[PDB]
């Protein structure tokens, strides 16, 4: 519909833009680049997010990853109180 | 010697032994692991690493039953020597011998470094320096160098490197090894600007605009058809895994100028890297948007004034000499101001500090 | 073409110039009518057909499948005849802007 | 007066442009982006002799 309505529009040439027509368009239909565009900058493309065998694939990757999850929380308090512990020791 | 049908009838049971074992840890709480399912486990695994017609899924499979009884020994039971330096041997191959052409499944090296870690996380520390394959360390440096030069991709590698450098942390809590991590070079190393990891390590995330140029910039050919959610950088955490490690071998080393010069080297090479998290507090002083400073970044800062606070202790006089003491009581004076003005901005640590992710929100429910 | 804005000065080439630019704007948007033309002749109104085949009184007698096989035809011609002024008249526009320069 | 005047508004990035503010202060003072562009699109140096 943009490709068929603009060739069904006669534009003028673009170093002729008929600002006394334009200036009529956009306060009877109240159309505003200067407002419209400028909603537009501020809607781009990081606007906008994302939110048998391949069962038991995706339970086994489960078990390894949960495993190896935890392992990564058991070595993440260790290292946590070995150091607040030689923190202290250093002062004293 | 004679029939390839064989593999994949093991590869089916090794899967159906996997299965079963997961369910009997998840089932039943294990006051004592059978020693003999862990011998026959030990013995057919290392048969599979004797044999390259074996398909590397049987022992992928071996290797994750044998971890899922390990961490589910209680913690007083200690493995029996014969069975753990036949393990030790065997995990060894997995990560000295990686190449047998086609690549391995890192997968397999990645996974024997975790129950080698965890095996680490169980013993008589006075034991593991009796049980130590000499060559572990060095071909454990290869595969560091390796895995932050990126030579099996983005995101295998950065698993290789994080594994190794937990592994890494935990021998740490050893000073006859922490001792040989000097002479294995294992800081040298890491002082090393070569390394292409270093590049995608400034930052905690990611930008939209990233993902698109630097894989463009790279897949010129091969043809294979197939609220906002900031991708966290997962090269951040392995610079947060380098600096934890030297925050574990300086203890056993107060005495050892080997530390304090490849210390010192590691400084030098890094200064501006780790002067960006602290000049990061001029730049919010104007027109940077309220970003969601995270707990993740916090710690980096814990961390690295750590690595000062223990850089500080052994400064001989020609140090001292150099611009960097200067730098240093800058940039401590710098973050004790912007400091001074957040602790009596009680309110803007109650206003920006959200915890972002999954795994950040479920360690807070579980506390 | 003298240096005026005896031979005739160079007012002549500028708006020889802009009279082929507006012809080449017109013939691209008729051109762009007899293509949606051929594009949809089973479709066009009684008034469109009298409007392409014009055949005086006669217009009655001929049958649909008759006047679209004339219509179709007729726009054929038609988009030969205008995509060749479309060519002539760009190459005027090079020429014009080329003597101007 | 230009100069020192653009140099005082804390202009967002044009990338940025805040849609409400300007929707008020041209409502509120006159400023139509339309109607001064004509007036000023209708005076050039061809105007004056």
């Amino acid at each position: 519909l943009n490709d068929l309505t603009s060739s069904k529009t006669p534009f003028s040439n673009p170093l002729e833009p008929n600002v006394f027509q334009d200036s009529k368009i956009n306060r009877k239909y109240g159309l505003d680049p200067k407002v419209l565009a400028k909603n537009l900058s501020n809607i781009n493309t990081s606007s906008f997010t994302d939110v048998i065998d391949g069962y038991l694939k995706v339970q086994f990757e489960n078990i390894i990853l949960n495993t190896i999850c935890d392992i990564q929380k058991k070595t993440s308090k260790e290292f946590q109180s070995h150091y607040e512990q030689t923190s202290i020791h250093d002062w004293n | 010697k004679t029939l390839v049908v064989r593999n994949d009838i093991l590869m089916f049971l090794c899967e159906s032994i996997s299965t079963a074992s997961h369910l009997w840890c998840k089932s039943c709480p294990i006051e004592s692991v059978d020693i003999e399912i862990l011998s026959k486990l030990s013995n057919l695994l290392a048969q599979c690493s004797s044999n390259p017609i074996l398909g590397h899924s049987i022992s992928y499979h071996i290797l994750t039953s044998i971890l899922i009884l390990v961490e589910n020994t209680s913690q007083h039971q200690y493995i029996e020597i014969k069975v753990f330096n036949q393990l030790i041997n065997t995990l060894s191959l997995f990560i000295t011998e990686p190449h047998f052409q086609k690549k391995p499944l890192p997968s397999i090296c990645n996974l024997s470094i975790y129950l080698l870690q965890v095996l680490i996380d169980r013993l008589d520390p006075n034991a593991l320096i009796a049980a130590f394959p000499n060559n572990l360390l060095e071909n454990l440096a290869k595969l560091l160098k390796n895995s932050l030069n990126m030579v099996n991709g983005n995101q295998i590698d950065n698993i290789t490197a994080s594994s190794v450098l937990n592994l890494l942390i935990s021998f740490c809590k050893q000073p006859l090894v922490s001792e040989q991590l000097l002479d294995n070079r294992i800081i040298q190393l890491l002082s090393d600007h070569s390394l292409k990891y270093l590049q995608f390590s400034m930052d905690p995330y990611l930008a939209s605009t990233e993902i698109s140029a630097a894989t463009a910039s790279i897949y010129g050919g091969i043809n294979y058809y197939f609220q906002f959610n900031q991708k966290k950088n997962k090269w951040h955490r392995v610079w947060t895994l380098v600096i934890k490690f030297l925050i574990s071998v300086s203890k056993p080393l107060e005495s050892s100028e080997r530390f304090i010069e490849q210390l010192s080297n590691f400084i030098l090479s890094h200064k501006d890297r780790l002067f960006y998290y602290f000049d990061l507090f001029n730049e919010f002083g104007a027109t940077q948007h309220s970003q969601y400073f995270t707990k993740q970044w916090f710690q980096q800062l814990e961390y690295i004034t750590s690595l000062f606070s223990i850089f500080t202790k052994y400064t001989k006089r020609y140090y001292l000499s150099m611009n960097i003491y200067r730098e240093f009581l800058s940039l401590a004076y710098r973050l004790l101001v912007s400091i001074s003005i957040q602790c009596s901005e009680l309110n803007f640590i109650e206003n920006n500090f959200i915890p972002i992710t999954k795994n950040e929100k479920h360690k807070n429910l579980v506390q | 073409f003298n240096s005026n804005l005896i031979l005739p000065s160079i007012d002549l080439a500028i708006n020889i110039l802009v009279d082929n630019i507006l012809q080449y704007s017109f013939y691209k948007v008729d051109l762009s009518q007899c293509f949606k033309l051929l594009q949809s002749y089973d479709q066009l109104t009684n008034y469109q057909y009298q409007e392409i085949l014009q055949t005086g009184e006669d217009y009655p007698a001929f049958g649909p499948t008759q006047r679209n096989h004339m219509v179709e035809n007729i726009l054929k011609e038609k988009i030969i005849d205008i995509e060749t002024q479309i060519s002539i008249i760009h190459e005027n526009i090079e020429i014009l802007l080329l003597l101007i320069v």
